[PDB]
């Protein structure tokens, strides 16, 4: 198997706790 | 070439929440990639496969303990190497949940990033 380099991609979000 | 989302999680509250809430689904899709790897990013990953990492509140600067919820671990294909790098693996075209990891956590109100990287395997 093998990893492919160029599709690696990071993604972000927030998670918003409420009172 | 991969499509990613993360989408957090509505209606989250404060206080003593139950154990391994859901915070967020990451969604993985692809055309022509069969598996992905994915790590947690942040300032204290906490696994040897960066699967569970701590994150902190914008506002309070308190720490959460997140990372990917025992059911979706139990979905990994495999658990692969990029040049002696740990990578768990799973099926293109499907969806993980990232939950606060451990037993239930007493959560501070407040706003807390969560960075994922995902990477396409084939196996």
């Amino acid at each position: 198997g093998s990893f492919l380099p160029n599709s690696e991609q990071q993604k972000s979000v927030d998670a918003v706790f409420s009172s | 070439d991969l499509t990613v989302s993360l989408i957090p999680v509505s209606g989250l509250k404060a206080g003593k929440n139950a154990p391994s809430a859901k915070i967020a689904k990451l969604v993985v899709n692809s055309t022509t990639l069969k598996e992905f790897g994915v790590r947690g990013i942040s300032n204290n990953v906490v696994d040897s496969t960066g699967t569970a990492w701590r994150v902190a509140g914008k506002n309070t600067g308190k720490e959460i303990g997140v990372g990917l919820s025992s059911d979706s671990l139990r979905r990994s294909d495999s658990t692969e190497k990029w040049n002696g790098v740990n990578w768990m693996t799973f099926n293109s075209n499907d969806t993980l949940d990232i939950v606060l990891t451990g037993p239930a956590q007493n959560v501070t109100a407040d706003t807390y990033p969560i960075t994922l990287d995902v990477v396409g395997y084939q196996p």
